[PDB]
C-alpha cells in the first residue's frame, strides 16, 4: 500500500498521519524532519589573495643613463631617474657625481600565503537537497537519509520511502558567492581579469597553485630620495586585506527562513521553506485486521485542562471498553488541535490519557481511537508565558476556528437582526401583494 | 520585537538564542463581550479590528 | 576605446564588424567561432553495470531437513528441496533413500567489469560555456579563448575580450543524462533504489568502487531436475546488456542545431543557436588618423561577373586616387552583401579587385574604402550547382523590401492602377462639389 502525504519543512515539529487501508486497522505514522541540506554544486571562478609587491635592488649607473627593457611579468613597472646622487653608509656612490641614473623596476606576484589564506570566489548553479527524516513506524524509531530530488528509494524494514520533490526551490545563495574559511557570502564580485586595484579580486588566479596571475594594483614608482638607494612606490593595498577588514556579515548571520550555512562542502541546513512530499510504500505484514485490532465501545471523553501554550498543554481522559487488550493508533479527526501520542495500549473497561496542542479557544474536536470517534471539548486558557525556545506544535487556524463563544455572541445577535430583516421583508412583501390588488 | 516568525539572536561568540511568541494575553475568551473582543485583538492586532 | 558587437552563433562563418572613431580612420574587425562548448555540470546519479549471480554449492543433507537463514546480501534468495535422491559420477550420493533435502541458495552481487563496462547515469543542471574566437586584428590573425557567460575578460595584444553571455540558454541535454563511453542518452532513468527486473538500472550503485549495491533482478531458485547435484535458478538476465542491445542513436546523432557531443568531459560542441555579444576593447595605438592614412578620390566601381551564390560568387573592381600610399579598411555599406577581404593596400592611381558574395539578383550596394564611398552595381546570374557542401556566405535571403531590378515592372503597373484611382477621384471630387454647390 503506497501511502502520499506532505508535510511542511519546518524541522524538529513532528506531523502525524492516519493511513487508512479498508480492511485493516487504521495506523499512525509521525515523521520528523531532523535535518534538511541544500547542497548547491560549485563550479570555481576564481581564487584571490594577497598580493606580494617584488622589487630586486635598484641598479645605479654611475656615469650614463640606464634604460630597461619590458618583460612579460604580472605587473612590471621600470622606470629610470637621472640626476640621482645617492649615498652608501661609506660616502658617495661614486665620482660621477650629476650624470648617474638608477634603474628600479618592480612586479607583483600572487603571495605564497595564497595557499592558505584565500578567499574563492564561486558560482553556484542549483542544490541537490537531502533530508534525514525520523519515522515512527511500527512504535519503533527508524531514520531514513534520502535525496530529496524525488528520486532516492530507501528501503528500511521492507518499507520503501520517496521523499521529495521540494515545493519550493528557493536557496540562500545567489548565482554568485565567496567562500572564505567558514563563512560564505553573497556578493558580485568583478569578472576574472577586470578587477579593479584596492578592492576585492585586484589578484585573481584560477587556482591556488596556479602559476598565471591577473593583478591590477596600480603599481607607480615614485622618485627615489636624493641621497639614498630606496625604491619607493605607490601602489593600492591589497584589495582582500580590506575586504577582509569590511567584510560585514556573513550568510548564516542573514541567510532568511532561518538557514544555516556552512562550508567544505557548502551547505544551507535546516531552510524552514515550502513543504516535503513523502510517499511510503507498506508492506502487508505491518498491517493488522479490524477483527484482530480491539474494538472500543462506550468511550466518552472529558478534558481536565487546557491551555495553548504551544507546549501540549491540553489533557484528555477517555473512558473505553475495550474488546480485547491490544494497541491501537489514536488520531486527532481536526486539524486544530495534534495530539502527543501516536497509538496507546488498552485492554478492557479502563480509561487512556493523551496530551494535545492547539491553539483554539475552545478545543472542540473529535478523536478516532480504533475505529469509533469520541467528541472533546474543553475550556481552554491562555497561557502566562509570552515567550518559548522551541517552535508552537500546534497549527495556524482559521477564522471560524478561534471564534468559540464569541461565536455563540454572534449568532444571537445575527439571528435577531436578521430576524429584524425578515420581519422587513415580509411586511414589504405583503403590502406589495396587497398593492398589485388594487387596480 | 519578536515577530510571529521567531526571532534568532546571536549574542558574542555563543551559540543563537531563538525565541517565538505564544498566545498571551490578559483578557479572556469565554468571559463578557467587551473581555471577549479585548482577548482577540490582543492576539492578532491586525485583521481583528478589519473583522470587527 | 569600447566596442561592443553581436555574431550570430554560428560556427566557420567570420562576420565583419565596423570600429568607426571619429577622427580616426574606419577599421574593420573579422570574428569567425572556431568552436563554442557548452559543458553542463554533472552531478553522477549513480553507477549501473552487469551482475554477477554468486551461487556457492548446494547443500545436500541426506537423513535430516536442511534449514537456511535469512542473509543480508543483495538479493539473497534462499530455499529446501525435499525427496531429492541426487547422483554424482560414481553412483547415489545420498544413502538415505527418500526424505534427503539439498539446500539452495544464491545472491547477485556487481561483477568486476563494472569497474571496465558500466553506465554512469547523470543530473544535468547548467553548462558553463567556452568559446573559442579568431579575430582579425591589426593585419595579424588572433586566436582568443575566454568563457561565454559574459565574465573572463581576455587580453591578448593589449586588448580586451569579453564574451557573451549567450543570448539562448538552450542545451541538447536533458535533465536526466546516462554516459556509456563516449555517447550521451536522454534517457529518464529508474530512480536509485527502485530499479525494475531486465530493463536499466536492475542493479545500481553510488560509484564504481562503491559495496553498497541495489539489485532486483527477481532471482527465485527452482528445483532440481531428478537426481543432478546442480542448483538451477530463474532470473531476469541483465538489464545493463539488453540496454545495450538496444541503445539506439545517442545524442550525437540526434540533436538538434548540428550539436556534436563529446565525453569526458561532456560537452556540447558547436550548437549553432541564438547569438553572441562581443566587446572589445582597442587600445589608441592601435588606430591611425585620418590624415596618415589615404584618402580616396575619382573612386567608381564596376562588376566583371556576379553570381549570387556561396563563397563569393561575385567579383568587383574599384578605380581610385590613392594620393598617399598606405592601407585601409574595405567596408560594405549594405548587409545584404558581404565583402571578402578586410583591408586593402592602395598606392598610386591604381585598382582594387574585391570578392563580394550576395542573395541579390541585382546587386545594389555601397562600398567604404579609405572612408570614402563608391556605389557598385550589377547583375547576378543564379548559380549551376543545386547544393554546396558549406553554408551560406552571404548575410540572408532577401526580404519583401528588397527585390531585383526588373522591380520597375511593379513600379509601372502601382502607378497605372494609382493614377487611373487618382483621376477617379478628382473626377468624384469635382462632381461632389458640384452636387454640393447647388442652391
Ligand atoms: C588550511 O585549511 C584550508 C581550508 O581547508 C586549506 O585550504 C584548502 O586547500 C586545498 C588545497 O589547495 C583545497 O583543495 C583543492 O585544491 C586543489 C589544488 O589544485 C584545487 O584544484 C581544488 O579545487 C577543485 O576541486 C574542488 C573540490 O572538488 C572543486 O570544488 C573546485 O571547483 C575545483 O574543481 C575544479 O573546478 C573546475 C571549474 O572550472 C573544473 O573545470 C575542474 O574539472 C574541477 N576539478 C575537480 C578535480 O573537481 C581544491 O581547491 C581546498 O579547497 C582548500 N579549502 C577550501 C575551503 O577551499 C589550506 O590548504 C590548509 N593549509 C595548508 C597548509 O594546507
Ligand atoms: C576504462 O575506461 C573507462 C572510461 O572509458 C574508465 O572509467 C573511468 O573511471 C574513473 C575511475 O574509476 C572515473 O574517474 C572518477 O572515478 C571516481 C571513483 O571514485 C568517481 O568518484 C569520480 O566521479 C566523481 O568525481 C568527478 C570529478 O571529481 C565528478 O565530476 C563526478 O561528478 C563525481 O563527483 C561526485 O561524485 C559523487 C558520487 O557519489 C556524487 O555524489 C557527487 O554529487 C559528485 N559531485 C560532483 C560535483 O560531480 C570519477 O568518475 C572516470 O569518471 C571514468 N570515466 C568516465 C567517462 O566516467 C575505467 O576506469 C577504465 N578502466 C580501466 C581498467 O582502465
Ligand atoms: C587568418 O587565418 C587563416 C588561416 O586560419 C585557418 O583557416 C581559418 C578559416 C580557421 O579555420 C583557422 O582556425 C585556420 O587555422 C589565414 O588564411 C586562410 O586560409 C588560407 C591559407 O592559405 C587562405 O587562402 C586559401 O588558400 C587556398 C589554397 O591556396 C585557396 O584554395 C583558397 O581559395 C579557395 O579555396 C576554396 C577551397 O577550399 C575555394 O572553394 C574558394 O573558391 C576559395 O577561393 C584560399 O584563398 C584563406 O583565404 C584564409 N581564410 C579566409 C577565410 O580568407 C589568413 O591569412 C589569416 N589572416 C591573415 C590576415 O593572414
Ligand atoms: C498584561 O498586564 C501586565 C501587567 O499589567 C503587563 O505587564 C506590563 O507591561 C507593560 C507594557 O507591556 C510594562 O511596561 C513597560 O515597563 C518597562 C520597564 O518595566 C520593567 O522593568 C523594570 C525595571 O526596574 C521592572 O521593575 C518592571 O517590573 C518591568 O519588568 C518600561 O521601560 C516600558 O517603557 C514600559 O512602560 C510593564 O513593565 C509590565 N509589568 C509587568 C509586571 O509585567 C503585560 O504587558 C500585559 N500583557 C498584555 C498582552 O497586554
Ligand atoms: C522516538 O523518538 C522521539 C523523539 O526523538 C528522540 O529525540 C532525541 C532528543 C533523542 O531522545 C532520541 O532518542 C530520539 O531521536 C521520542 O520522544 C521523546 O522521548 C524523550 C524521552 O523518552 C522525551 O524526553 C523527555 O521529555 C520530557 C518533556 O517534558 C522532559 O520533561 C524529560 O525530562 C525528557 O527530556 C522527549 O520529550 C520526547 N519527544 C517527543 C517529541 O515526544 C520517543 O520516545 C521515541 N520512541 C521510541 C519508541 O524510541
Ligand atoms: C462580536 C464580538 C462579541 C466577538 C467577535 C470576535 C471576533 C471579531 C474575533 C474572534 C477571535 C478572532 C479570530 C480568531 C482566529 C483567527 C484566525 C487567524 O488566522 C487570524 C485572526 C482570526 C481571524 C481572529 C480575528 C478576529 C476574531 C474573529
Amino acid at each position: 500500500y503506497e501511502h502520499v502525504t506532505v508535510i511542511p519543512n519546518t524541522v524538529g515539529v513532528p506531523y502525524k498521519t492516519l493511513v487508512n487501508r479498508p480492511g485493516y486497522s487504521p495506523m499512525v505514522l509521525e515523521m520528523e524532519l531532523l535535518s534538511v541540506t541544500l547542497e548547491p554544486t560549485l563550479s570555481l571562478d576564481y581564487i584571490t589573495c594577497e598580493y606580494k609587491t617584488v622589487i630586486p635592488s635598484p641598479y645605479v649607473k654611475c656615469c650614463g643613463t640606464a634604460e630597461c627593457k619590458d618583460k612579460n611579468l604580472p605587473d612590471y613597472s621600470c622606470k629610470v631617474f637621472t640626476g640621482v646622487y645617492p649615498f652608501m653608509w661609506g660616502g658617495a656612490y661614486c665620482f660621477c657625481d650629476a650624470e648617474n641614473t638608477q634603474l628600479s623596476e618592480a612586479h607583483v606576484e600572487k603571495s605564497e600565503s595564497c595557499k592558505t589564506e584565500f578567499a574563492s570566489a564561486y558560482r553556484a548553479h542549483t542544490a541537490s537537497a537531502s533530508a534525514k527524516l525520523r519515522v515512527l513506524y511500527q512504535g519503533n524509531n527508524i531514520t531514513v537519509t534520502a535525496y530529496a530530488n524525488g528520486d532516492h528509494a530507501v528501503t528500511v524494514k521492507d518499507a520503501k520511502f520517496i521523499v521529495g520533490p521540494m515545493s519550493s526551490a528557493w536557496t540562500p545563495f545567489d548565482n554568485k558567492i565567496v567562500v572564505y574559511k567558514g563563512d560564505v557570502y553573497n556578493m558580485d564580485y568583478p569578472p576574472f581579469g577586470a578587477g579593479r586595484p584596492g578592492q576585492f579580486g585586484d589578484i585573481q588566479s584560477r587556482t591556488p597553485e596556479s602559476k598565471d596571475v591577473y593583478a591590477n594594483t596600480q603599481l607607480v614608482l615614485q622618485r627615489p630620495a636624493a641621497g639614498t638607494v630606496h625604491v619607493p612606490y605607490s601602489q593600492a593595498p591589497s584589495g582582500f586585506k580590506y575586504w577582509l577588514k569590511e567584510r560585514g556579515a556573513s550568510l548564516q548571520h542573514t541567510a532568511p527562513f532561518g538557514c544555516q550555512i556552512a562550508t567544505n562542502p557548502v551547505r544551507a541546513v535546516n531552510c524552514a521553506v515550502g513543504n516535503m512530499p513523502i510517499s511510503i510504500d507498506i508492506p502487508e505484514a505491518a498491517f493488522t485486521r479490524v477483527v484482530d485490532a480491539p474494538s472500543l465501545t462506550d468511550m466518552s471523553c472529558e478534558v481536565p485542562a487546557c491551555t495553548h501554550s504551544s507546549d501540549f498543554g491540553g489533557v484528555a481522559v477517555i473512558k473505553y471498553a475495550a474488546s480485547k487488550k491490544g494497541k491501537c493508533a489514536v488520531h486527532s479527526m481536526t486539524n486544530a488541535v495534534t495530539i502527543r501520542e501516536a497509538e496507546i495500549e488498552v485492554e478492557g473497561n479502563s480509561q487512556l490519557q493523551i496530551s494535545f496542542s492547539t491553539a483554539l479557544a475552545s478545543a472542540e474536536f473529535r478523536v478516532q481511537v480504533c475505529s469509533t470517534q469520541v467528541h472533546c471539548a474543553a475550556e481552554c486558557h491562555p497561557p502566562k508565558d509570552h515567550i518559548v525556545n522551541y517552535p508552537a506544535s500546534h497549527t495556524t487556524l482559521g477564522v471560524q476556528d478561534i471564534s468559540a463563544t464569541a461565536m455563540s455572541w454572534v449568532q444571537k445577535i445575527t439571528g435577531g437582526v436578521g430576524l429584524v430583516v425578515a420581519v422587513a421583508a415580509l411586511i414589504l412583501i405583503v403590502v406589495l401583494c396587497v398593492s398589485f390588488s388594487r387596480h | 520585537t519578536v515577530p510571529t516568525e521567531g526571532l534568532e539572536v546571536t549574542w558574542g561568540n555563543n551559540e543563537p538564542y531563538k525565541y517565538w511568541p505564544q498566545l498571551s494575553t490578559n483578557g479572556t475568551a469565554h468571559g463578557h463581550p467587551h473581555e471577549i473582543i479585548l482577548y482577540y485583538y490582543e492576539l492578532y492586532p491586525t485583521m481583528t479590528v478589519v473583522v470587527v
